[PDB]
């Protein structure tokens, strides 16, 4: 007989789809820009289920979750700077000079006096300030200085009570969608996983905005891996060994207040008190030697060519420098010395990377929403881990003239996208939609 | 939080014949996703409602299975050697046809014979 | 997109006795209209639920039809010479009375005789 | 406006055995509260759906009542001397156990014996 | 026996109600103010169902869809001008003169130099501009000019990447509502239709904001019709024959840039290069003769009186002029000559309507949100169809003194409302609500 | 036998929960800040159901509805001042003097001339104004006056078409929640009620923002009651007898207009015309004698100590004064004389409280959103009822040195919170959630 139609309902059928995810945060709420607020509290039980005999393909380089989370971070960053004060009337001609008098922060600072409008809208008065030299450009043949980004974009300072600390954020799917997770010890990037398990929520992701180096990230568990774009521009290296990095800015900063307008309270770097030593970062050279010597072979076995490095060319501190976010400060660090480890590993003491402080940031080179950093009073350090790098693929044997066999010329080591970090944490997860209807033939027949 | 769904898909890798049944920013995300999940559930209740199966998990019907409906062989092989992901490929091209034949054969073929053949 | 509704009203101009059953800005518009349609559907499911008719399209009941309920003549004339728009005028003034009598006569008159007259 | 709810809680102070069944700013408030009420209703329909009771108000089942499930005495005293607020204290600690045993004993114990013991 | 109660559920019962409609756009998205964005893509199958033996009354002059779509267009127009720059600091005393030296655009333009604040907030500099004379009024006894609308309302210029092109928009009802459509070859406005059909979506409506004449509209299919308000103020004429109209502004416009503030980039009409001929429109006189001679009889048979026309009185270019939107420009055209076709149809060559350019528009005389038009570089033409007119009912035999039998004095031909155009495209559609419950007596009785 | 499981569904089970309430307004809509708009119209039938044999405890001092309605009033007050004009450019040096020449309003007003920027952004002109002395502070040794709150917060004036009239607002629970209401003739504040009834909607609450005295409120029905916090700071007195109070400001005010900017139309108190008498309030002394003599015993029986009163100390008009809202004005009234009724009740004529007018209010001492009051043209009076007071608990026998037995030193009589009024109207209502599932043992067994 024709085995008649049955309709089940507990039916596990997948369809690949795109939808909106949502928060899961740990219960640590006490404004810390990501705010731990209007954000779903986590479930105490991490609920996953294994899926044997499952052969599932999912692509890293087309993952919708990455663009979802980039748009989330951009909209959150925009919302967090909304109630703070604008810094429009500070654009004014600046009468500057040297403040007063190797490794001196005062040499990289200028003392600038200027007229500001008070709360009376008529009586301008002369106040003074200190600024770092990389936020000031010139006009004339004497002092006559411009505060930078008065022709490009508007600048708003941050509210001082906020913190830039990256909290962990889990992503979860709404009910009616599932999150497939691979569990292989390595993943090439775009193939079929074997040990696949579903899970209701991802692991914690700290939105650490940076470049040249991935910080506080997830480490691989057998060997350092090289997730490569299809020879497009770049390749994400994920180390096994976390490499410790410390960064320091010593001394205090006396902070004043200037009333620009009604409740428009500019914060001023009034004086540098404690120590004049520049901001610097410090890593262990042997660990970095092992990490680079591992990364060379991991790229070498796949690209079949012997690996070189090249110092980045002149230009944007998007690509020439490192870009931390330590406390309420923004470090631009000169890493053109640290990729030379044959010389560097001789010194058994430690190595030093010099860094510079920036107050004015056109945010993250993709948002560009001009944020004026509030001055942080205090002796400040921060330490973190080095887990990943964003290397750029070398230029082929058509652009460099000399041989590019055995001479893989990594002319830069950068990625300007904040998105590419977020590709290095969501290489495991796929959003699927359940189709619970089902149609089958069967023995029965309804009367 | 939906707290309403069934079928947590755990035994999907096992054989289909032996599974046999299982059992601000984020504020706008919630207010969108809840409505999406509710409407997607009610659509399943509408396809289940017109087949005379509201409240059941497993139904039978009177509709015969055509031997052109998918690649047809011994059906015991279909139960013993497939999973739902494998059978769902062969389900397609036959979606709207069966989903109209069931709605014809339940709400019209049974109800007319209930009301007219039986006078009361 | 509701994808859930029945009764696309095509044969409404025909005789009632022989119809016998059928079968940003716009983001805020969607997020309002979907919720409106879902709640309006669930209200119909609540009036259908308390009558012992969840899942059916056509029901009978035990409630007699009063000859004051509308303008009463030969009922075969009512089937043969009206449409739903014509009969719905005579339906009104009798909405809440019948919609309370059905909920009394199903969930109380049948369930008590099911549980008490039959001990099990 | 929900226009969907039952149980307007009037006879709650009476004895449980004899109740026997009953029968901008505010725009964002509406668009939140309607979705909350709809999802909270559908969760009750899901717990009622997996017990083979979609559409009923009163059900029986095959699950025996354990004498550890709450403080157990003569059950006629429980009907005659309690209200729902008094009995609901003794209901707790036994929520998920009974709510899993019912879903096991309906959708698996009845449906398998319907499809396998009866071949058709 | 009392035939017991049955409850059906597939029940076609109508109730007239009011609700919110939504978009259906064609898949042409490539910002073109209506944006084709956050707007539902159309269904490829136009789904309608005929409804025989249906006698349905619906009123044109109380249609809720018209006010719905007016509020949609106003809110969309307000949203589209939000991210663009304000033009507040341009209000300043203007030192103007003739630029340098019949049918000369430079005679209707003034060369105005003025001091503007730069990005430095102290150093004002002297820039210059060109402006049309109808956007400038006087102060003193020499040059001393004011930019208009510095005392009335705030002015924001439009972003230059946007386009004012009317895309087609379909309206559809949500699930749970239906759209009744009449299909009679004529419709008086307020009676009972016969050939009625339901449809899920309306036909495409281009929101063409204009007056004196309805452009790119729907044409009648047997004869030109006259939908009249109850002798209230006006009457909508819908022609059968579409009348071609072309409009031209020849020559280029050299465009400059002026930095008002941070990213406040004013666009300046720097120079007129190509040709000095004024902007003009051109229609075929014979087609217009046939259209007016038809419209006179269509009004004459209904109002029982012989038809006259009168030139509009002095006042607002809301009512005295035509109001296009050709490209990124706003034409005010003098139509007081074209309603005289007995003289006009002698010239077999063509006829010419002179037009003037306006940069500053208090938007659409009902929104009033002051938009500064961006300068369009380029030789520009646009052609369109004439399908409808918005005539005003003549004044009775109490106001004009002379006889108003045989002398229907159309003292104006206007409608200032953008709403009245939208009444001329939604005379077919009614929103109804389905009541699917149903209660009937029947033979059965449930056991 | 084990009596098998039944599942009911019409199950009245309570759980205490927190959720969002919503509007119910009377159909009086004709913008009157609370606006009667986007607000649900009331049901004509007040639907309640009694609940016998119900013993329910609910706490007044933890009621979520109070914080809900405070957040509603604050967000509504913020929304209502959004489309009105800012008053930023008015902050300017003011050249003031006496206008021209006991109980004279002109003695408490100053004539201030100042330069304001016109619509031309260059030509400042000299205009003049009148202001009350409590909105102006000093700079120098002659005239040289500051408009107040140019260093604290931004000031926006109100739109003159709005009204500050307290409309009644009912609160209702959404479907799926119930509102428990006590009906005892007295309620201590935190115990178990007996006559409890559910209701779909609360009674009408007029959001009358005030202090020192509760106006247009609900009265007790047997005796005056004293709802006390747990000796924390304060105690709410609710009288039985409503005490009539009238307040007057006689004479007209000639009002002018000043164009600050584009559609920035400041309204000016140009001249005082009619009568020079200060604004004053008037109450019957015998009724107030009875009310105080009742309140002393109601506090005396509970706190077991004989009752005193003390004049409030020097400081903020938050606490030193009364704070009405009569029409579009803000009265600060000196009530330090009226709590002495032994002297006061001798005069059988009436008693007079002097009051002062304020134009600039940092709103309600908890919102603080600086609102400039628009000038009200006209002879103005308003009368109201006195139903409740917000007394502060006396300081103990550790702070005052002298005995505090028999000497309950009420050093203030205040509450600065607008929340505490809203605790004096929602002492009856509790939000509960229905659990309709139910599980019972029963005789039956399903086949
Ligand atoms: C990779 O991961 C690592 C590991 O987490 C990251 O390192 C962390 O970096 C954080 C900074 O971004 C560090 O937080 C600061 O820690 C300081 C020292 O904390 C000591 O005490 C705490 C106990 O409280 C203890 O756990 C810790 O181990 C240390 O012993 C703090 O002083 C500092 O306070 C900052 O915040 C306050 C106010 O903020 C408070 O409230 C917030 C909510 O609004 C809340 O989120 C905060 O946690 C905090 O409770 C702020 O006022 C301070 O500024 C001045 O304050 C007063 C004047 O007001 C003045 O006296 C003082 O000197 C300050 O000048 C201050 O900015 C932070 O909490 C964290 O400790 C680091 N973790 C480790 C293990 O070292 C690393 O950053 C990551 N990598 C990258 C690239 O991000
Ligand atoms: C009644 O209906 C009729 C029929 O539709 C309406 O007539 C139409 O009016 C439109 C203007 O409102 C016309 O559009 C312009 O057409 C120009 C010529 O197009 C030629 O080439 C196209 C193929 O691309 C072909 O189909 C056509 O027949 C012509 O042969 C275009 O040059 C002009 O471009 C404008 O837009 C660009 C950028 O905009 C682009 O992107 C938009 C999305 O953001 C998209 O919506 C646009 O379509 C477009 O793709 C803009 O940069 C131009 O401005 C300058 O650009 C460069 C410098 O950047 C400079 O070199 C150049 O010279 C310009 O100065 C430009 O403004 C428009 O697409 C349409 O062609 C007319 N249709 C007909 C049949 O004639 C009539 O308007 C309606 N009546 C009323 C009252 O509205
Ligand atoms: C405790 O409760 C009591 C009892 O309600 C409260 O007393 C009420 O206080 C209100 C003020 O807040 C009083 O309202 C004003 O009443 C005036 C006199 O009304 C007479 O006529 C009405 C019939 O219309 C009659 O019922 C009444 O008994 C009186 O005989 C009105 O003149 C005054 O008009 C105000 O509003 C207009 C415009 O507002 C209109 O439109 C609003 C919607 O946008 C609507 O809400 C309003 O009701 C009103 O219809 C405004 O233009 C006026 O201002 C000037 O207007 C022209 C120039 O434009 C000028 O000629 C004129 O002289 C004004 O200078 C004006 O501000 C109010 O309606 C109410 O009467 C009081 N009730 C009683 C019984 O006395 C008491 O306030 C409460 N306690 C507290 C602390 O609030
Ligand atoms: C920096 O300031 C803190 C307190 O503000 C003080 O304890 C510390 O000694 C200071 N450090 C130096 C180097 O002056
Ligand atoms: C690198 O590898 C290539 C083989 O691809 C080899 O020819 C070359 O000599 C190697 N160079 C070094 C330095 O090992
Ligand atoms: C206008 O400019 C375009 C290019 O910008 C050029 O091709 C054209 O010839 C110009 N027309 C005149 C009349 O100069
Ligand atoms: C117009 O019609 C009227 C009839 O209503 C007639 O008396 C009059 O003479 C006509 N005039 C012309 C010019 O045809
Ligand atoms: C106040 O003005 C009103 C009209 O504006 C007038 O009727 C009234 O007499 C005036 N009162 C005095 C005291 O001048
Ligand atoms: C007030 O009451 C106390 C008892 O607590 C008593 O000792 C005292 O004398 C009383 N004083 C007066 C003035 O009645
Ligand atoms: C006008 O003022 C007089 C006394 O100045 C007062 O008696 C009368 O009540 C006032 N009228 C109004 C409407 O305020």
């Amino acid at each position: 007989e024709n085995w008649w139609v049955t309709v089940y309902y507990g039916v596990p059928v997948w369809r690949e789809a795109k939808t909106t995810l949502f928060c899961a945060s740990d219960a640590k709420s006490y404004h810390n820009i990501w705010a731990t607020q209007a954000c779903v509290p986590t479930d105490p039980t991490p609920q996953e289920v294994l899926l044997p005999n499952v052969t599932e393909e999912f692509n890293m380089w087309e993952n919708y979750m990455v663009d979802q989370m980039q748009e989330d971070i951009i909209s959150l960053w925009e919302q967090s700077l909304k109630p703070c004060v604008k810094l429009t009337p500070l654009c004014v001609t600046l009468t500057c000079n040297n403040p007063t008098n190797t490794d001196d922060r005062l040499g990289d600072m200028r003392n600038c006096s200027f007229n500001v409008t008070t709360e009376l809208r008529d009586k301008k008065r002369k106040v003074y300030s200190l600024f770092y030299v990389e936020d000031i450009t010139a006009i004339g043949n004497n002092s006559t200085y411009r505060l930078i980004n008065c022709n490009t974009t508007a600048i708003t300072q941050a509210c001082p009570k906020t913190s830039f600390e990256p909290i962990p954020i889990h992503y979860c799917a709404p009910a009616g969608f599932a999150l497939l997770k691979c569990n292989d010890i390595d993943y090439k990037g775009n193939e079929t996983c074997k040990n696949v398990s579903t899970v209701h929520c991802t692991h914690g992701i700290k939105p650490v905005a940076t470049t040249q180096l991935i910080l506080n990230g997830s480490t691989a568990d057998n060997q350092t891996v090289a997730r490569i774009d299809p020879s497009e521009n770049l390749a994400i290296i994920q180390l096994k060994d976390p490499v410790k990095i410390t960064c320091r800015r010593p001394g205090n900063n006396t902070r004043g207040q200037i009333q620009i307008g009604p409740a428009m309270t500019f914060y001023n770097i009034e004086n540098v008190v404690g120590d004049t030593r520049k901001a610097y970062c410090e890593i262990n050279g042997t660990q970095w030697a092992k990490a680079l010597n591992e990364t060379k072979e991991v790229l070498r076995n796949i690209l079949r060519k012997n690996i070189s490095f090249m110092v980045p060319s002149g230009g944007d501190p998007e690509v020439t420098n490192h870009h931390f976010n330590c406390g309420g400060e923004f470090f631009y660090c000169n890493t053109s010395e640290i990729i030379n480890i044959t010389k560097i590993n001789k010194t058994e003491n430690m190595t030093i990377i010099p860094c510079r402080i920036r107050q004015i940031v056109n945010s993250w080179m993709r948002v560009g929403k001009g944020i004026f950093a509030p001055p942080i009073r205090g002796n400040i350090t921060c330490t973190s881990n080095i887990t990943g790098m964003l290397l750029e693929i070398h230029k082929n044997r058509e652009d460099q003239g000399e041989d590019q066999d055995q001479n893989n010329t990594y002319v830069c080591l950068t990625g300007g996208n904040m998105k590419d970090i977020w590709r290095s944490e969501l290489y495991k997860y796929k959003i699927v939609e359940i189709q619970p209807l089902g149609v089958a033939p069967t023995k029965c027949r309804r009367y | 939080l939906g707290a309403l769904f069934l079928g947590f898909l755990g035994a999907a890798g096992s054989t289909m014949g032996a599974a046999s049944v299982v059992l601000s920013v984020w504020g706008i995300k919630q207010l969108q996703a809840r409505v999406l999940a509710v409407e997607r559930y009610l659509r399943d209740q509408q396809l289940l409602g017109l087949w005379g199966c509201t409240g059941k998990t497993i139904c039978c019907t009177a509709v015969r299975w055509n031997k052109t409906w998918g690649n047809i062989s011994d059906y015991q092989v279909i139960w013993n050697n497939y999973t739902w992901q494998q059978w769902d490929r062969e389900v397609n091209n036959y979606t709207g046809l069966i989903y109209t034949l069931l709605e014809e054969a339940n709400t019209q073929q049974e109800k007319n014979e209930k009301e007219l053949l039986e006078l009361d």
